[PDB]
């Protein structure tokens, strides 16, 4: 187990800091908030979105070619 | 009321001791408060009026904490404010 104050090593760091009896629980939610979640969506899609698509692609066409390859099966058998 | 007292009467000993009180009681009070009268208000005091009046100005109040030196394991501001008040009470 580890304990405050014996933790680490910090040399010369101010840090300001208030109550929350002083502030707002939502400072500016919406107008702050929004415009960011945009930023990490668009941070972020690139690396998580194409494999996404890429198993959506194979689950519709795998159903597809399922379905075509029995119901669609006879197709022709004619004499 | 004792220590205060002491303090007080043990204060006022000399010239210059005093001479700054006057001259700043008068910016202060406007007056010169006199001993006696402290010895009045002091007296005045007892247990309830030490819990009201500490009460009306510490409890459930909000502190002003400030931290200088090796000071990992002061407390978070949250758990300082949570100090301030007690659950049993």
């Amino acid at each position: 187990g580890r304990q405050f104050g014996h933790l680490t090593r910090v040399r010369h760091v101010i840090t300001y800091s208030l109550s929350p009896f002083e502030q707002r629980a939502f400072p500016h939610y919406f107008s702050k908030g929004i415009p960011n979640v945009l930023r990490r969506t668009r941070a972020c899609i690139l690396r998580v979105a194409p494999p996404f698509v890429a198993f959506y692609l194979v689950y519709t066409w795998g159903t597809q070619e399922f379905e075509k390859s029995k119901r669609k099966n006879p197709a022709a058998y004619e004499n | 009321k004792n220590l205060l007292r002491n303090a007080l009467v043990s204060h006022l000993d000399g010239t210059t001791p005093v001479c700054e009180d006057i001259g700043r009681s008068l910016l202060t009070y406007g007056r010169r408060i006199p001993l006696a009268e402290w010895e009045s208000r002091i007296a005045e005091v007892d247990a309830r009026v030490v819990r009201e009046v500490c009460s009306k100005y510490f409890y459930d109040q909000c502190p002003a904490v400030a931290g200088f030196g090796p000071i990992e394991q002061l407390p978070d501001y949250n758990r300082i404010r949570s100090g301030m008040f007690w659950l049993r009470f």
